[PDB]
């Protein structure tokens, strides 16, 4: 039954039994539900008032903090002869880059949420001179519009992308993305082929693409050069969650697959993935005095 | 506090507290029993 | 003008912060809801789901071989059979299970935990285990006379094919800590051993060795606190492909 | 009438006929743990006068030197009647104590004891980085002798201790003194080998004396446990 | 958008403001709360309870020594026994005193301090003591005839085994000072006096000479005013395995 | 009685008295409790209406200032050959480590209450270029998580752990942690050993176990080097105290344990804790005129 | 001024005028007189 | 077992009640002082300072 | 968020300006008032005598 | 605008129009008048 449950479930006092006909320890697994063995028949309990919240384990709380999705260093110098990101670069947005938000996500068959972004710019001067109070845009370019070529092309004047203009001195730039899928939820697993024809990329959703994200220095060069680096996170919100699933154990090898090798011994190998023990007798903290 | 236009603009909802848990832990079409075997 | 000041904290990044933000796309109207099956709202759901236990993390066990344990019949009384580590927080059985790989996002836990065990043996396969849990203290029990004073379950092999040991929350302080250090007060759980009660009887026409699988789950007494990044999972490099979406 | 006193709990009884009232520990009176502040969900046992009762320590010897005497509750009583075996049995353990402090002498004698109940008596080293070991803190039932009194062997002051739940037992005055501790502890139950609520402590501040011929002069100390609950039935560690 | 302009004092660190901060961990649940014997909410509470005075602060006394002073018959009449500086701020009997400690804290004080002594001589001990309080103004007598112009009490020895002299608050200004100026008309409260009222009269077989312990406490009109770090603790280094922390 | 104290009592004016079998200045010391004889009873008083508030004495008040808990130094530079610091640092979160805060908390057995932190940071160049304005990361890391291991190890992603990022420029970063005891109250005093074999650590509740502060700058190194130094504020807030202590006398010796020494002669000698005077008859500071 | 969703985020209490300092000052189990002798 | 601490004072006397604690409804006076139906057990006095 | 612009004269020091400030000793109780002879509470007070 | 917990930490009190310059003009015990000769 769907129920509101903010607090652990409180015990009740038990007697002894001794029914026939009457054995709750027993189970059957093969049914596929899990047991139905409560604490007060297993054992004789005490009554407990338990007060504990269970807030924390909620699926908004859970999933709703901020985590790195994008980070690109780039020279902003004067570029003339460079073969390279010069003052822009482009990023094709996904968030199968990073393993930590990866794994959390993916602990979810279906999600939707609004996307929070935060964008935090560093400096530093190539190999001092002080750092620069430079401005920055970021572009969102959508599926179909056009990317920009160069740090001065006409694609930055920005007539229908939506853009932030943010300085390094100022707090991070801050937006919210809406849930923007097609679907009403984001496939974070697809057992499927994007295209009609049969060369198309396996395991995307095509209903789930975002587009581009384009960012640039708006200042021109200066005569000495410098690092940037950008740094984007995403914090889910108003989220809903479909099907969770078996956690991922194996390390991740690629951003366009689940393809899998292992460690090359326990923890986490392919043939192990707990450390082993000498035996199943063996207890391997136990407390000797 | 929101002043924004778009309501997906707002912050954080943390108060759903709804639970079903027996969809993943009891979807068996016969609802097990305490006193009585399973099978 | 509001006379106003600034306090500290102003302009910082805290990860868990929760405000509004500007909305990028206005007048946006996202894809209407559809009733999709197997909603989550709360995490304590999944763990109240039961998932194989790798009891059998040993070498020579290899792959699906470390989910079940081999029974035999023995011609000696009582003997062991097998034990269960109970620290989450260190590389054991329980790691790798639902329950287990949820709760190490946290750092507290609290409420009592159900083992259940299926036996694989055939038809004519009989026998009596004894399932025990020793709160912590002391070493781990090795002999049944010893094992039988704690909490325990007597099994008999019959039509239904499990039983459960409830692992009960006893403990003096509300929470216990996911600590690398397993030997502390504030973490230690105590631990769970198998003995025979009779043994296991078998035809000669039944394999003369029989399988259990172990599960574990939490009941909905169980309690999470203080997230955590989980450390059951890392990367080195870039994952390949990676630095192609920036191509 | 406040100087003559009869305590009775389980099989023993305690009369005194010269004691100064008794102090109840912050006001407090021991209790059983309630339902609204348990923990642990087993059926807790409850021994009663098995375990309610006064237990009598080894006496101690007032001399002119004494530094004074420590006991840690519940290391002194842990190996002690049906409350050891039950701590040794049971991971877990709730009581309060009721201490009866003892040491009459002639009307010639004089000297005055301070008899102190400390929580949480975290003891310092004299001297050195390094913490106070196992065997410094763990004494069980004959207890420790003070090395510095005058800072409590923690680096604080014997001047400041009547903070703390005390009587003195003043030669001249009273020759008992009584301290009914409760539960003091932040978590409801505790693992009874690896933690001690209580340190009793018992220091000459003025020290024994007299001009008539020279007798033994004991100190005796005698503890009931109040309110004995156990949890996690287990083998004996012991 | 709201105008608004930033006031003096915008983005300072003052360490005794009152703001409400950002929760660093959302969702939290502390721990529940139970009943623990004896919470304090007021330090004043403390301050009245009594604590030993080191009146023999003298070299010779030797660790314990120092908490208590010792009586001996005298052959003449009157003679003064000892006295007690009643100076909290400078490094005097009342310093390492419940309320002395806590003072210390504090920059101002007001009300009534009370002294009890505890006679510890053998039970055929008898004698009458007098303690004196005296204003401020001039210097500390020295003869039972003057000290007895003050505020004075007569002690009988007997089955009671204390008195207290009460010092009451007698001042020009509401307050008083901590003041390292011992002299100063803000912070002198005069002094304590005890001399012989009687003898000290013993049996043979009783200990020639007898000790009293001091007590010292608050009473409850006193008050405390304006915080300040306490000058009885400091350190020149780091303290031992503090590095430590960051290894 | 517990009751409700705003201001110091007051007093009421006392006549003579002359009764026999009351004796209100005689006590006895010996049943444990303090004197009860009052002003009135002592001597002839006049009425007094007392108006002194009690406020600045409360726990609260006491207790709610903000403390520096933690102070780090170290070089922000190119780190490839140091032996060392590499650009960030990590703490093991205690209180013992400076000493008018650790004295304060000890008057008191047991503490509950939230915990306001305020890290101010400040930079010098090594031995002149101006100072630059860098990007932090402070990092909670609990019990049991995995700590940073360099300046860009991926455990800085930060997809569960709480981060704040902060520049030098701005005021000092701001956050709460709430009262994270897995019992009620933290222990400021522990009688105990916190494992269950014999070698565990004496004096430290392991009930009380905070985690760890990992801070880093977030900006690649620059061309010169500076020192950064941390420091960490702590204000406790919704105090709860209980069971009152004997202060400190002794100057601490370590933040493990309560070892003591005292110094060489008195004040606060392990033999002398208050200084000397000539004799019981000596009034040190004697008006003379 | 709190707009935080956590209550321990809040400024600090420092209303509690309560006192009982007689379980520090007075824990004798029959409570003294100020008219009769303590013994 | 069952005792009582005596402080010497102004009252002479304490009393030790032996309760009757015993498994049948009655003892026997035998002869035999070691058989179950006769034994009572023991009072001893120790120094308790 | 409140959304928010800066004035000009935002961050001055006027001396004469008027405003509540950050209490630096919280809880503080200030000494009762007494009556004392002579309160002048507007200077025309003063300047009336000859 | 007062978000201070301690009132003294308020804006400056000009509100206080109260005058009694006699005290300082006329402290003589019979009052002067204007009809009649001050002596
Ligand atoms: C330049 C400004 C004005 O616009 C911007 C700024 C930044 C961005 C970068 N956004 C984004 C970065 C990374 C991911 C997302 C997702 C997303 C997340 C998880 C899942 C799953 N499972 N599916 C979709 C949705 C919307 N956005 C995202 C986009 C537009
Ligand atoms: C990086 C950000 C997002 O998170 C942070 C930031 C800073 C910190 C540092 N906190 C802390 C530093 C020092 C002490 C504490 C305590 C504490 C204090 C006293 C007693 C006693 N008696 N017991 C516990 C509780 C919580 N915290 C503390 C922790 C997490």
């Amino acid at each position: 039954i769907e129920s509101i449950i903010k607090t652990a479930t409180d015990t009740v006092k038990s007697e002894i039994n001794a029914e026939l006909g009457v054995v709750p320890s027993l189970n059957a697994v093969e049914t596929g539900a899990t047991s139905n063995t409560e604490p007060e028949e297993a054992i004789q309990t005490r009554t407990v008032i338990n007060q504990h919240g269970v807030s924390e384990t909620l699926v908004e709380n859970f999933l709703s903090r901020a985590a790195l999705v994008s980070k690109r260093s780039f020279e902003y110098k004067d570029h003339t002869s460079s073969t390279a990101d010069k003052n822009f670069f482009k990023w094709t947005i996904n968030t199968r880059s990073f393993v930590q938000l990866r794994r959390k996500l993916e602990l979810f068959t279906y999600l939707r949420f609004d996307a929070e972004i935060t964008i935090l710019t560093t400096v530093a001067v190539n190999g001092y001179v002080g750092l620069p109070d430079l401005t920055l845009q970021a572009m969102f370019v959508p599926t179909g519009a056009l990317t920009p070529e160069k740090q001065d092309s006409f694609h930055w004047q920005s007539g229908s992308n939506a853009s932030v203009f943010f300085k390094i001195s100022d707090p991070p730039a801050r937006i919210t993305i809406p849930f923007m899928c097609i679907n009403s939820a984001y496939s974070v697993f697809y057992d499927g082929f994007a295209g009609f024809e049969k060369n198309g990329l396996y395991g995307i959703n095509p209903a789930d693409t975002i587009g581009n994200l384009c960012v640039r220095i708006v200042n021109e060069h200066q005569p000495v050069g410098f690092t940037v680096t950008v740094r984007v996170y995403m914090k889910p919100k108003h989220i809903k969650a479909w099907a969770p699933r078996p956690p991922r154990t194996l390390p991740y090898m690629s951003i366009a697959n689940a393809n899998y090798k292992g460690k090359e011994r326990a923890p986490n190998a392919l043939s192990a993935i707990i450390g082993n023990r000498d035996s199943v007798k063996t207890m391997p903290h136990n407390i000797v005095n | 506090i929101n002043f924004y236009k778009d309501s997906y603009a707002a912050s954080a909802s943390k108060q759903d507290f709804s639970q079903d848990p027996s969809k993943f832990t009891e979807p068996v079409v016969e609802g097990l029993k305490a006193g009585a075997p399973v099978l | 003008g509001v006379p106003t000041y600034l306090l500290p904290g102003s302009g910082q990044f805290l990860t868990t912060d929760d405000h509004s933000s500007a909305p990028a796309l206005p007048c946006f109207n996202p894809t209407p809801e559809m009733h999709i099956p197997g909603q989550v709202r709360n995490m304590l759901e999944v763990v109240q789901v039961e998932s194989m236990m790798e009891i059998n993390n040993t070498e020579s066990a290899v792959g699906m071989e470390r989910l079940k344990v081999d029974i035999s019949a023995l011609t000696d009384v009582d003997q062991l059979l097998f034990n269960i580590p109970l620290d989450i927080q260190l590389d054991g059985p329980l790691r790798n299970t639902l329950v287990g790989n949820i709760s190490r996002y946290y750092t507290h836990w609290s409420g009592s935990l159900e083992m259940t065990f299926m036996f694989c043996g055939s038809f004519m396969a009989a026998g009596k285990l004894i399932l025990c849990y020793t709160p912590p203290g002391g070493s781990c029990p090795t002999t049944r006379e010893t094992a039988m004073l704690g909490t325990h379950i007597v099994w008999d092999f019959g039509l239904q094919s499990s039983v459960t040991l409830i692992i009960p929350w006893i403990s003096g302080s509300h929470y216990r800590m996911f600590n690398n250090d397993a030997k502390s007060t504030n973490a230690n759980v105590g631990y769970v051993t198998c003995f025979m009660q009779t043994n296991l009887i078998v035809p000669s026409e039944s394999s003369d060795t029989c399988s259990l699988i172990g599960f574990i789950a939490a009941k909905d007494d169980f309690s999470l606190r203080l997230m955590r990044d989980s450390p059951d999972i890392g990367q080195l490099d870039h994952l390949h492909a990676a630095e192609a979406a920036y191509q | 009438s406040d100087r003559v006193l009869q305590l009775k709990l389980g099989n023993s009884a305690i009369v005194t006929q010269e004691a100064a009232n008794y102090c109840c520990a912050y006001g407090e009176w021991p209790n059983y743990l309630p339902d609204h502040e348990a923990v642990a969900i087993d059926k807790p046992t409850q021994p009663e006068t098995a375990t309610d009762r006064f237990y009598t320590l080894k006496s101690v010897k007032w001399e002119t030197g004494s530094t004074g005497w420590w006991w840690k509750l519940p290391d002194a009583l842990n190996n002690i009647g049906m409350f050891g075996q039950n701590v040794q049995h049971h991971y877990l353990y709730r009581s309060g104590f009721l201490i009866h402090v003892q040491c009459n002498a002639t009307k010639f004698h004089q000297g005055a004891l301070l008899v102190v109940a400390i929580p949480e008596h975290q003891r310092g080293a004299h001297n050195t980085n390094t913490s106070p070991g196992f065997d410094d803190i763990m004494k069980g039932e004959e207890g420790g002798t003070f090395n510095h009194p005058y800072v409590l062997d923690d680096g604080t002051s014997l001047a400041c201790a009547t903070i703390f739940p005390h009587q003195w037992i003043n030669l001249r005055t009273n020759n008992s003194a009584t301290i009914v501790l409760p539960w003091m502890n932040a978590a409801p139950m505790d693992f009874p080998l690896r933690h001690n609520q209580w340190t009793l402590a018992i220091i000459p501040v003025v020290p024994l004396g007299t001009r008539t011929t020279s007798s033994m002069v004991p100190i005796t100390v005698s503890i009931a446990p109040m309110c004995c609950e156990f949890n996690g039935l287990r083998h004996a560690i012991t």
